[PDB]
């Protein structure tokens, strides 16, 4: 298991219950509802979602490593996809200051 | 935000990256050093340059900038094959600077 | 998302590359080529397991809401499920100092309330 | 483990179970008391026994059962309608006590 990132969700990475990403005035939040909402302010302001209030109770937000983003129920049933997917690897989901997610990769390269 | 280095950014001179105890710095001998609780890593470019800045391309590389040249002092990778477009730096909770890209979806701007 | 616990995993929690449970000298290990190894004596005597090595390279293990425990693949496919299927609620399986992995729930009560 | 408490099992007197900064003990005054930063919880058994003992039955509920027994000091909750089994009581990274049960699957026994 990967820590936790404020701005950040790496492959592998979950997100559920209310759990979100943050940065300035910007959350990415994947609520109790399963719906994944980009707000700002929130002038209780939504610019992005996912659209999916309602098709589950326990749903989970996964990025995947083909960078595909995929919201999940508790059956394991897909609710929505992002269309995407890339070459096998590790990627990331930004929440960027200029108020949009953005899901990079593969990795190119590390210091490590 | 601190932990990332997206493609056109720049680093000035004395700048860093940071997560946690980890720190990515663009130092003012030019060298570009990652200092964490593991192993770290170092252009070794010491010396090498004035005022020096780094910047993330649109090809995935890291580039040193000097004041004093018209070309960059280091380029890492020096080759690579990937798509021309949008790359993010992350140092993450590993302590280790990774480069990520292309971008391939995105919530509309902004 | 709940922060984790060293000896229990509560519905919705996850566990992947090499991501354990631990208690005594047992752990359940959710290891990197996709099995679930339930182990003795720091890594040796394999006590249980899922018997799915091999299966995937990005597997992650997840308690559901009606005390399933799916092991999963990158594409969401479910190479191992356990039999269990209770009502809906919030559930939590417990590495034991007995030396057994238990899923109890749903949740009765709380002092929460 | 501090933590967990399961049917059968028992918490004595000026013993409890403790998850990071919350503690529920089973004092000497008789008092089953949850400390934390986040609402607390009591029996408010004060005084109502002596030497007293924290059990989780095999419906999920705890019982407080004193010295000078015989029926139990408190019962919480009061009346339940659960199946009988095993519980387990957890206290969490909520800082709360939850029951969950009965028990829906398992490891084999070592063994």
């Amino acid at each position: 298991n990967i820590p936790r990132v404020r701005n950040v969700l790496f492959s592998s990475q979950v997100m559920y219950d209310n759990a979100q990403l943050a940065t300035r005035d910007y959350s990415l939040v994947m609520r109790d509802d399963c719906n994944l909402v980009l707000t700002k302010g929130s002038k209780t302001n939504i610019v992005w979602e996912s659209g999916t209030s309602g098709r589950g109770q326990h749903c989970f937000m996964r990025l995947g490593h083909s960078g595909e983003l995929d919201i999940t129920d508790d059956r394991l049933n897909t609710v929505f996809v992002s269309n995407t997917v890339g070459q096998e690897g590790d990627y990331v989901l930004i929440l960027q200051i200029n108020g949009q997610a953005v899901v990079y990769g593969p990795a190119v390269w590390s210091t490590a | 935000d601190n932990n990332v280095l997206l493609t056109g950014d720049v680093i000035h001179t004395d700048n860093q990256l940071s997560y946690e105890s980890a720190a990515f710095v663009m130092q003012g001998d030019c060298n570009l050093v990652l200092y964490n609780e593991a192993g770290g890593f170092q252009s070794n470019t010491h010396g090498r340059g004035v005022d020096c800045t780094l910047r993330l391309n649109n090809r995935g590389q890291l580039e040193i900038h000097s004041a004093n040249s018209n070309t960059p002092v280091w380029v890492y990778p020096r080759s690579v094959n990937t798509v021309r477009g949008n790359y993010a730096a992350t140092l993450g909770p590993d302590q280790h600077v990774t480069i990520y890209g292309p971008a391939i979806w995105s919530t509309p701007a902004a």
